[PDB]
């Protein structure tokens, strides 16, 4: 399954626009794709082993959030 | 490409020969004997290994290997099957033939 | 009563496992701590003491000396990847800094 | 003189194992000191946030064994999985 | 003194071969390239150089073929047709010219077993090994044809082919070499896993084959039976290893395998010590029944280092890094051993003509491993380099689906040993650790199995 | 004699990349340490291992910040470190 | 009591030289010095806090260390 290409052109571009970037060069799709996957990559991790450690088969809001938070990148809204 | 072939043969796309079977080892390091080319040390009486004479391997075995088996001191935390498993991983991996 | 024997040479460590119970318990970590954490904690820290004082020595054997100060700790945290990562935020003091030069500086 | 306790002694017997024949110095002995120290309040920390998280009240081996996966990066962290493992089994044995 | 011999000279005042003239024979290796004399001598590795469960496989295909059953749709692997231990089956015969098996004893008159490899019958244990791999392909086959009913024979015997060559790839590379080269070195020369790579020569280096020959010094000089109580079975509950060489007939008619795995499971190994290297069942009594002289496997082992021209201690470890010493405090500094040192000077003269073998075990063991130094890095290079280089790693993408490596990540010895034949007592965690009786031991009957329900096509 | 431009530099580079001691001379720094404390508490005291922590930590601080400033400065095609340099720095950091 | 000034130029071109940097600017010296004042300014706060709550007038060695492990600068070898 390849779909890290559902991440598009376009809503890199989006993305680029809420930064601030004016002009955007044609090889910094392929750059953010693979930061992307290694953020997530990261964090599902974290937010696997805590939903392992409570013997559930789901995973909850509160685990994606003590991951983020255990690196450093609290999120509020979510519980 | 489903499955492996019996002799390994085009494993590696660059050199399908290279892994596969019936073929020469790798030289880690240049091969050293006392002619140069392919005679072994020891084969010639009086030849000198780096100003050095070539010990004799029986007596080497005799005088450093050679201990009285009376206090064998067996091992606290491993069992047979470690050696049973490394013997047949070696014989999984490499086999060197000799003229019978 | 018979001759006492301590935890840690129950389960084959260095490190105290009587201490470390004391002080998971005196520690304020939870109300109740189980017979078998202190001995994991234990093996933990002396597999972690025992992979970064190896690196040190050799280290300090690679350097012709006989004792282990602060640069070859510096030296072997920093040249490995997962204890880099491991003290990425950890200073040690007169540690000094890793040897390297950016290729753009060097006279061509 | 009150007594003032220290992982001085575990950390040269450690290295006595692992190198015989190399000493350490005084510096290097309070650098060990602030790691052992550092590591075990890290992994304490984790785990007795993990006992709050399931609503427990117990810190056992389960939730060490979990924030030495957290924790520790990479390889390290099954080494030191496994050793965790082959010292409790060792303990429960005798 | 002619090719292709290259026989060991005995030494004066020699304690087991008085006379002088004698000679322990030795054949030299086979060339890669004879008729040439400008190319240097190197050494032909008759099998492949990858983990794929060649011991019972073959590595020549008329081997192959002929190892395989062909006289059934169901992709079997054939068996003995005339001995069975306790209806379960046992190695194919062999026949050849000069079957040492026999010569062991004349009155059993059983000959040598087939396999994939002709070394499969050297010992009673091994050839239990062979056996119990067997059973376990036939077993898997049976079960994927029940599984799979419209699977062909040759679909069954591919499916558990690879299934045995991801069984052994696992078992190997999770519980054998951390015990060997402990957790510093097996970390430093094997990280983790990251992906297949074509750039990597997975061939077998020519000192690999001296340099994991540290085995040698954990052998027992005896071979212990245990009953179905883990009690001295009798008769003979132990036996010289002198009387176990090449005798087949002690599997066929001595209650088969089950109490040489039992006895496998729950004895202690040999410690390596500096002052006890190797004990004198293997150095003054190797296959002394089949040859005219007992052998010396040391000796063996250096003559055939001399042999394939590997270069000596110094240069290995500067190869791997390792400070090289040149003087007799040197050289205690690094083995952690003043007689020894001395006593290697006063047979080599320089540490820089000390064979691989000798400076591998002499060298001080690591923490929690059984190898010093110099060994671990070549063996842990060695078992990289093949790791990497292999297409068909089972842990890399595509070779095994998703849920087929979560069923494969949960095998383990003790399970097939206990699956595959009558043994219901086995050790747990890590089998090449537990030998105590009753302390470690499990009944099988509570660790999981193999699910191969993912298997469904 | 005379060596070139840039010469000295890389020897001086090499030259204390090897060492571990303190850069910065011990009695300025104390007064500085002291001066500034004396705008948060009237007569301080200092134990002699806590201006020395100070000096190893605020020497260690100063030495990655410009390992970042020459990075930044190599980024934008040049050999010198300007103020600029370390403004970004600080700035990515999330230090400014 | 300008000793803002003791952090000399040499000190400072050294501690340049340990980082890897080769060429150096006027201007760098300014900066540093006014990096380096905010820096030790927040540490010693936090020190002096960490002191004052202790009802002790001495700075010890262990309130620097807790005062630098509060910003994320664990510092190893003083104190424990
Ligand atoms: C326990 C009883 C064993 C016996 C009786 C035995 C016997 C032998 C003999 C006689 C040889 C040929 C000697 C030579 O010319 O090099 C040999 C080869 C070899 N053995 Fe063993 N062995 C035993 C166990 C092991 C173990 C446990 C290992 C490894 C863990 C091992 C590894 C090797 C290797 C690497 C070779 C060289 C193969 C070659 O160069 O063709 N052996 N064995
Ligand atoms: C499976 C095996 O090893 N050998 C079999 C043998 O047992 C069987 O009797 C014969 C006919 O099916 O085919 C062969
Ligand atoms: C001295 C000796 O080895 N004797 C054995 C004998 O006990 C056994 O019954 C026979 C057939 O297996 O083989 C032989
Ligand atoms: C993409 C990749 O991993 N390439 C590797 C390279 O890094 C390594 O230097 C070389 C020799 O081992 O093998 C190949």
């Amino acid at each position: 399954r390849d779909n890290i290409q559902g991440i598009t052109k376009p809503a890199i571009r989006r993305l680029a626009r809420r930064g601030g970037v004016k002009r955007i060069s044609g090889l910094i799709y392929e750059e953010t794709r693979g930061v992307l996957k290694v953020f997530l990559e990261n964090v599902i991790r974290d937010a696997v082993t805590y939903t392992e450690h409570a013997k559930r088969k789901t995973v909850t809001a509160m685990d994606v959030v003590y991951a983020l938070k255990r690196q450093g990148r609290t999120l509020y809204g979510f519980g | 490409d489903k499955y492996r072939t019996i002799t390994g043969m085009c494993n590696n796309r660059r050199s399908p020969t290279l892994g596969a079977s019936n073929r020469a080892f790798v030289r880690w390091l240049p091969a050293e004997y006392e002619d140069g080319f392919s005679l072994p040390y020891g084969w010639t009486p009086g030849v000198k290994r780096n100003g050095f004479p070539v010990a004799l391997a029986r007596a080497v075995s005799n005088e450093i290997v050679r201990f009285p088996t009376d206090q064998l001191t067996p091992d606290q935390e491993r069992s047979l099957m470690f050696m049973q498993w490394g013997q047949l991983l070696d014989h999984d991996l490499d086999f060197t033939p000799e003229p019978a | 009563r018979a001759k006492a024997k301590t935890r840690s040479s129950r389960a084959g460590l260095q490190f105290p496992v009587g201490r470390v119970h004391r002080l998971l318990r005196k520690g304020n970590y939870a109300e109740r701590v189980g017979a078998g954490a202190p001995v994991y904690l234990a093996a933990v820290l002396e597999y972690l003491t025992a992979e970064i004082l190896e690196l040190a020595g050799n280290a300090a054997r690679d350097n012709k000396k006989t004792r282990i100060i602060p640069r070859h700790l510096q030296l072997a945290v920093r040249n490995d990847e997962e204890l880099n990562k491991l003290l990425g935020r950890v200073t040690i003091a007169q540690g000094g800094v890793l040897p390297n030069i950016q290729s753009v500086l060097l006279p061509k | 003189k009150t007594r003032k306790e220290s992982y001085a002694i575990y950390v040269y017997k450690v290295l006595k194992q692992v190198h015989p024949d190399t000493g350490i110095s005084s510096k290097a002995m309070s650098i060990m000191n602030s790691f052992v120290n550092d590591v075990f309040e890290r992994i304490a920390g984790e785990a007795s946030r993990l006992a709050h998280y399931n609503k427990r009240s117990t810190i056992t081996s389960r939730e060490i064994q979990t924030a030495v996966r957290l924790l520790l990066p990479g390889e390290l962290a099954k080494h030191a999985v496994s050793e965790g493992t082959k010292a409790v089994t060792k303990y429960t044995s005798a | 003194q002619q090719p292709p011999c290259f026989p060991l000279k005995i030494p004066p005042n020699d304690p087991r071969i008085k006379n002088q003239a004698d000679c322990i024979p030795f054949f030299r290796s086979c060339p890669a390239c004879p008729g040439s004399n400008i190319t240097i001598r190197n050494q032909i590795n008759a099998l492949t150089s990858f983990v794929d469960a060649s011991m019972v496989y073959g590595s020549e295909e008329p081997l192959a073929r002929n190892l395989r059953n062909m006289s059934n749709q169901l992709g079997l692997l054939a068996v003995n047709q005339r001995f069975q231990d306790n209806g379960r089956a046992l190695l194919p015969f062999d026949n050849l010219h000069d079957d040492p098996c026999l010569l062991t004893n004349r009155s059993a008159r059983i000959p040598c077993f087939l396999a994939g490899d002709t070394r499969s019958s050297e010992m009673p244990e091994l050839t239990s090994m062979h056996t119990l791999l067997l059973r376990e392909h036939n077993r898997l086959a049976t079960e994927l044809k029940s599984l799979n009913p419209r699977w062909d024979g040759e679909r069954l015997y591919q499916e558990a082919r690879k299934i045995v060559g991801a069984m052994v790839q696992i078992i190997t590379y999770r519980d054998y070499l951390p015990l060997v080269l402990g957790p510093t070195a097996m970390r430093k020369y094997l990280p983790t896993y990251r992906s297949y790579n074509d750039s990597v020569d997975p061939r077998i280096a020519n000192v690999f084959t001296n340099a994991f020959r540290y085995g040698h010094t954990l052998i027992q000089p005896f071979m212990f039976r245990l009953d179905n109580r883990y009690q001295p079975m009798e008769p003979n509950p132990r036996v010289p290893l002198s009387r176990v060489f090449f005798a087949s007939w002690r599997v066929v008619l001595e209650g088969g395998i089950d109490p040489i795995l039992r006895g496998l499971m729950a004895t202690p190994a040999k410690l390596n010590r500096q002052n006890q290297i190797a004990v004198d069942e293997i150095r003054e009594r190797l296959f002394e029944q089949v040859m005219r002289i007992g052998l010396d496997l040391p000796a063996l082992n250096m003559q055939r280092s001399r042999d394939h021209g590997l270069p000596g201690y110094n240069a290995w470890r500067r190869f791997c890094g390792l400070p090289q010493p040149e003087t007799v405090g040197q050289l205690g500094t690094v083995l952690r051993n003043l007689k020894l040192a001395r006593k290697l000077m006063e047979q080599y003269g320089t540490p820089n003509n000390i064979d691989i073998w000798m400076g591998g075990v002499s060298e001080p063991l690591k923490r929690k491993g059984r190898v010093g130094p110099l060994l671990a890095c070549i063996i842990g290079t060695q078992f990289r380099k093949l790791r990497d280089g292999d297409r068909f790693w089972w842990e890399n993408e595509g070779v095994f689906s998703m849920q087929q490596r979560q069923a494969l990540a949960q095998i383990s010895l003790p399970r097939i040993i206990c699956d595959n034949t009558g043994i219901t007592t086995v050790s747990k965690n890590n089998i090449f650790m537990s030998n105590s009786y009753p302390r470690d031991f499990v009944n099988c009957s509570t660790l999981p199995a193999l699910n191969l329900a993912s298997w469904r096509e | 004699h005379r060596y070139r431009p840039g010469t000295v530099a890389l020897r001086e580079i090499r030259r204390y990349q090897k060492s571990t001691e303190l850069l910065i001379r011990k009695l300025p720094f104390q007064r500085l340490v002291r001066e500034i404390a004396q705008d948060f508490k009237t007569d301080l005291r200092f134990q002699s291992s806590a201006v020395m922590a100070l000096q190893e930590a605020s020497e260690a601080y100063l030495v990655a910040l410009f390992e970042d400033t020459n990075l930044c400065a190599i980024h934008a095609k040049r050999v010198t470190i300007m103020p600029k340099d370390i403004q970004l720095a600080r700035r990515i950091r999330g230090e400014r």
